[PDB]
């Protein structure tokens, strides 16, 4: 077994495959524990048979594919072969004969064409090629496939668009040559013009066909031809390797720099994407720090390896990066309740999984043991066990700006409600205690307005109009455009009219819940998406304490408890001296009053619970979630700042346009609405139970390690990076057909387009978008909402407005792209070598010119050419 | 605190004492029973030897 | 665009009318890279020699070799880095504290 | 000369208190990705994909939606977390469709026959 | 979403162009938004409903 991680291995001598990935030398996640014989692993999802392992669900973009074969994208082709009468024809041994071979073709005309990865061995290719035939046969081809979809003749091209499809041949050029290097064996040599450099070998049976190829000076100089006089002008030293690396493994020597055919334009490309790899790594030890701080101190993990210069694990982004996927994917919801119900779904079945909450309803039945008692035993229902709503109102405080929970009609009275009834009371109960758990901004003033529609008709408050009556529903109190001036200030009401009223608004603004925030994760080294909030911050709308299970079940220090025994004293104190509620027969007051006295005494730990493990549990899974959480500030009763809107802006900002407001807008609260049940979260706050013999060292320890051990974080760090990748290959590539104001450069004008539209624009935005999904293997979401409108965009930005107008503004600066300005370099190497491309600058002369001159039409001599400066020439115009 | 480093080409492993210090498998050791509890696979594995 | 160029030769050849219609204005002819390179030299044709300029860091006597000319034109014989790594998996030991 | 040294040998003692197999069947369904949206946006040949709907009936369409896979995810036959006839007045709310194009025109027709028709309008045969 | 209105350059008859678009101010001075639907179906319910 290994003596390095305490890992079990069968079959003693095969644990060399597992001592590698401790960079030990001779798939995706290898989690051990402890204290019990579980090791955990990981693996993709594409593959089959899953024995002992789980997939990895998120797409992982391929980054790392190596590449053996010589590295460049032009070719050199014959046209018109030919052969001549040589005076040299074989080489002298003492009885061989060897062959001469030259690295160009002998023909008669040979020209440049390009065709990306002619000669290369890839693990994976990017499926993505620019493959040009030479020039004699057709070649329209690379310029119809973008924007032809309609054609009167499909043998031809649009010369309105020649920009967009010269853009995408380009992209395609560049985003297909993302690999690295890869390193091979050598041969030494001994032919008579190369003395013992060690030349490259390339792998194959058939691997020492490539020296011609490779090496120009390999050949001598035989006989006299162009080849053979030039072969005659080239140094000789400058062949095979340059260089090596002091380090190495056994006898491979680690990198090399070896002279060899190749191109400029990709060796500056992959020198530049090695770069672009090499700053994303990360040792081991941060590793280790990294989730020792993300399991809030419960766990410590550690990670052993050996001293390795040439590691590479891509896996370190910024928070710049980070946040416009954040955006990008705050953009994908839309308003639909499909996007956002598996995410609140799941994270409400996970904290049912983690949470050492028993939730049996009997301990009501018990403390009630069976008129005013056993109606609550009727309302509350504890036959059933359905708790769904309560873990959705704990999931939702991680989701406070894209959905919003509130309490379903259901729950209010029927049509108001009065206290002369019993019913309406204790659905006044049941309402109280389970409005404080919800992220609506106005609780309170539903809470209020409740009590306020109930007391219709025995004492009256003012209120601003003749509209607003006070005998208004508190469902439609929803937006603080309607928060009364009764409730915004306490001395309009007054003690002789309205006493409880003012006994209710006084509890309300005294003893309500204020919100507080708690640390996750780790900023250093995994960042965060905390868009509108400090980066190591969890805004949560309940007072935190840290976590004893000895604290008593009957403290008032919790704000919770406190809560539901001001709650039963001020309906004890509405119900003690028999008005308000005329017409009751019987004298049920002191029946009333002992069963509210045992609902305030009634032990139960969830207000234990939700202040102290609660927010602990939040704060392990939230850094561990597909969709890490947004969230907008949580005011108690400030009314001057409370969030009414959130939108995502497209555009710049020194300019003005259209005003183009996101969907997630038009919504009347902040976010999507849900409705809840206070019923269940009623039941659920007024029972539950720890079992009686929990360590959390033990219970928390166990439950952290199988959550990890599928952790998928460095999966969507590694996605992060290439949806943020992509926002600049969009921005700077539209720019170049449409009309913005955004400057970058305008690296080819000559090729004429037309000014497009946003129907245009997104037809082309969605082969910019395909063409990188089908080379990094893609299958889900990417760049694909800016795509819905308005694809003329500059730059990401989100805001949202208080009540008074206050507006927050958060830009994330991006930092500069490798795919963005390597195509926005090739563009300036087109500039200067069009030709290869397929592609003639300047224009045609339609004329009949009949002589026995020579001359090869694609050089014209001055004498027969003519512009507008050539006088006697008319031009015409439209 | 229990961080344990491997040993490395013949040396010894170490393990880390609660004043930051690395010690070798030897001398004399106190442990509670919990730090014993809450890894006793990790540590059959390398103490029993 | 159909354009009709007339083919090197090595040895002199017989004069013959030929009528042409469509020329281009500037120089299109670059992504020529040689004629007849088994011949001596191009008697009659678009004479055009091995592009020496493309070559550049071996037909230059004093040139460091990590150069580049890029802008203008690309070189098609350059200095390489060619790498061997390793990408290991993500390792944890995960301990329990009392 | 391995005599098999004596720091390990299995029995399997302690069972987890929360249960590796009950955890991990929550946290395989918390690392799912998000579902994709993709309606309103435009296909290869250039047509917006998606159903012709008004946008608000469709933004209604999918709160039913979500309300039924809440109801059957919940393992029941009426929802308790309803999406939609909640207490607010959410007439406003709009989603993507395949109404309206990314110009802000209507997508009765298609635009890749828009477009050729817009072309066909102007063709020139030749004399007889 | 679909825009609000536009202005194209067709072709179109002077006439009628006035004459619909006196039609379409004769039913912009008709319009109520449901803000005031709201407060008078309010005040017509004496506070009712
Ligand atoms: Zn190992």
């Amino acid at each position: 077994q290994c003596h390095v991680c305490s890992a079990v291995l069968f079959s003693p001598l095969d644990l060399d495959a597992h001592v590698a990935s401790h960079g030990l030398h001779g798939h995706i996640t290898e989690f051990i524990s402890s204290w019990q014989n579980h090791p955990i692993v990981q693996v993709s999802a594409d593959v089959e048979n899953r024995k002992t392992a789980q997939l990895l669900h998120a797409d992982t973009p391929r980054l790392v594919t190596w590449d053996a074969g010589l590295c460049t994208s032009f070719k050199i082709v014959p046209i018109v072969p030919a052969q001549v009468p040589q005076d040299v024809l074989a080489y002298t041994f003492f009885t061989s004969s060897y062959a001469i071979q030259s690295p160009f073709p002998e023909a008669a005309v040979s020209r440049i064409v390009v065709h990306t990865r002619w000669a290369s061995n890839v693990d994976f290719d990017r499926d993505s090629s620019v493959i040009m035939a030479p020039p004699t046969e057709n070649n329209i081809h690379l310029f119809k496939q973008l924007l032809n979809t309609e054609t009167l003749s499909v043998r031809g091209a649009n010369p309105l668009m020649f920009r967009a499809n010269v853009l995408h041949m380009l992209l395609e050029f560049v985003l297909d040559n993302l690999y690295l290097n890869r390193h091979t064996g050598f041969s030494q040599d001994h032919t008579p013009f190369t003395e013992g450099a060690n030349l490259r070998s390339l792998p194959g049976p058939d691997a020492e066909k490539w020296y011609s190829i490779m090496y120009p000076t390999r050949m001598g100089t035989p006989n006299v031809s162009k080849i053979c006089n030039f072969v005659a002008s080239c140094v000789r030293n400058r062949v095979g390797r340059f260089d090596r690396a002091q380090m190495m493994n056994g006898a491979m020597s680690e990198w090399v720099d070896v002279f060899e055919t190749s191109d400029a334009l990709t060796v500056s490309i992959r020198g530049r994407w090695m770069a672009r790899l090499a700053r994303m790594n990360i040792n081991p030890t941060e590793i280790e720090w990294a989730l020792t701080e993300c399991a809030q101190g419960y766990v410590t993990v550690t990670s052993p390896y050996a001293p390795s210069v040439n590691r590479l694990m891509p896996y370190r982004i910024s928070n710049a990066e980070r946040q416009i996927s954040q955006i990008i994917r705050v953009m994908n919801i839309g308003n639909n309740a499909t996007v956002i119900q598996p995410v609140l779904q799941d994270i409400s079945v996970l904290l049912q999984r983690i949470s050492p909450l028993q939730i049996d309803p009997t301990i009501i039945s018990n403390t009630m043991s069976t008129s005013p008692a056993s109606s609550i035993l009727g309302k509350l229902r504890p036959s059933n066990s359905d708790f769904s709503s309560f873990r959705v109102a704990l999931a939702g405080w991680l989701y406070n700006g894209v959905v919003t929970t509130v309490i379903d009609d259901s729950s209010y009275p029927k049509d108001g409600g009065s206290v002369t009834s019993l019913e309406n009371l204790w659905d006044f109960f049941i309402l109280a205690l389970a409005l404080p758990l919800t992220t609506d901004p106005c609780a309170p003033v539903k809470a209020f307005m409740t009590l306020a529609n109930m007391m219709v008709g025995f004492e009256t408050i003012p209120m601003d109009n003749q509209i607003y009556t006070q005998s208004r529903r508190a469902s439609a109190f929803s937006t603080p455009h309607t928060w009364p001036r009764c409730f915004m200030n306490i001395q309009l009401i007054s003690p002789i009219d309205a006493p409880i009223l003012r006994q209710w608004a006084e509890i309300i603004h005294r003893y309500w819940p204020n919100p507080s925030q708690i640390r996750y994760g780790t900023p250093n080294v995994f960042g965060s998406a905390n868009l509108f909030t400090p980066p190591e911050v969890l805004l949560l709308p309940i007072d935190h304490q840290p976590a004893n299970v000895t604290t008593p079940t009957l403290d008032f220090t919790n704000e919770l408890t406190n809560w539901r025994a001001r709650v039963c004293e001020l309906m004890k104190n509405l119900v003690d001296n028999q008005r308000y509620q005329p017409g009751w027969t019987q004298s049920l007051v002191s029946s009333m009053r002992g069963t509210l006295g045992k609902l305030k005494l009634i032990k139960s730990m969830t207000p234990m619970y939700l202040q102290q493990l609660a927010p602990v549990e939040l704060a392990v899974i939230a850094p561990m979630l597909p969709f890490p959480p947004f969230q907008v500030p949580y005011v108690r009763l400030d009314r001057d700042r409370v969030p009414t809107m959130v939108g995502v802006t497209r555009q710049s900002r020194d300019t003005i346009t259209q005003p183009a407001l996101s969907l997630s807008t038009t919504n009347t609260t902040v976010g999507v609405p849900l409705a809840l049940d206070a019923r269940a979260i009623t039941v659920a706050l007024l029972s539950g139970k720890y079992p009686p013999d929990l360590v959390t060292n033990v219970w928390y320890a166990d439950a952290i390690y199988p959550m990890y051990a599928d952790t998928e974080v460095f999966s969507n760090l590694q996605r992060d990076v290439i949806t943020c990748e992509a926002v600049q290959t969009l921005v700077t590539l539209v720019a170049q057909i449409s009309e913005t104001q955004y400057p970058v450069d305008r690296y080819l004008d000559w090729i004429p387009s037309l000014r497009a539209s946003a129907a245009t624009a997104a037809t082309f935005a969605e082969w910019v978008n395909t063409s990188m999904k089908t080379a990094f293997d893609l299958s889900d979401m990417l760049l694909e909402p800016l795509l819905s409108g308005d694809p003329r965009m500059t730059q990401l930005a989100i805001q949202y407005q208080q009540y008074n107008g206050r507006t927050f503004n958060v830009i994330p600066e991006m930092p500069g792209s490798v795919i963005a300005d390597c195509v926005q370099l090739t563009a300036e190497v087109f500039n200067h070598e069009y030709n290869l491309f397929g592609i003639a600058r300047g224009d045609i002369i339609i004329g009949r010119v009949q002589s026995t001159h020579l001359w090869s039409p694609l050089a014209p001599p001055p004498d027969l050419v003519f512009d507008r400066d050539t006088p006697g020439v008319h031009i015409f115009g439209r | 605190d229990c961080r344990i480093s491997f040993g490395m080409n013949g040396a010894a492993p170490m393990i880390r004492d609660e004043t930051g210090m690395m010690v070798p498998f030897e001398g004399n050791w106190i442990f509670p029973l919990a730090l014993w509890q809450m890894n006793t696979r990790y540590f059959n594995q390398q103490f029993d030897a | 665009v159909p354009f009709m160029v007339p083919i090197s030769s090595d040895h002199d050849i017989s004069s013959a009318p030929a009528v042409q219609y469509i020329i281009s204005t500037e120089y299109n002819d670059r992504s020529l890279f040689c004629t007849n390179s088994s011949s001596p030299q191009t008697i009659a044709g678009p004479d055009k020699h091995i592009p020496v300029e493309r070559y550049n860091i071996l037909t230059n006597p004093d040139a460091p070799p990590t150069q580049i000319q890029l802008p203008e034109v690309v070189d098609l014989y350059n200095v390489v880095t060619r790498y061997a790594y390793e990408t290991p998996p993500i390792t944890a030991v995960v301990m329990g504290v009392p | 000369p391995a005599t098999a040294e004596p720091g390990t040998s299995n029995c399997e003692h302690y069972k987890a208190r929360p249960g590796i197999a009950s955890v991990q069947k929550a946290t395989e369904s918390a690392e799912l990705p998000m579902k994709n949206n993709d309606e309103g946006t435009p296909d290869k040949r250039g047509n917006t994909k998606g159903a012709l709907v008004n946008e608000h009936v469709e933004a209604r369409d999918e709160a039913d939606d979500a309300t039924k896979k809440q109801a059957k995810d919940t393992e029941k036959a009426k929802a308790q977390v309803t999406y939609s006839d909640t207490g607010i007045n959410n007439a406003n709310e709009l989603s993507r469709s395949g109404n309206v194009d990314n110009e802000g025109g209507s997508n009765q027709k298609p635009m890749s026959t828009r477009i050729a028709e817009a072309t066909s309008a102007i063709v020139s045969k030749h004399p007889a």
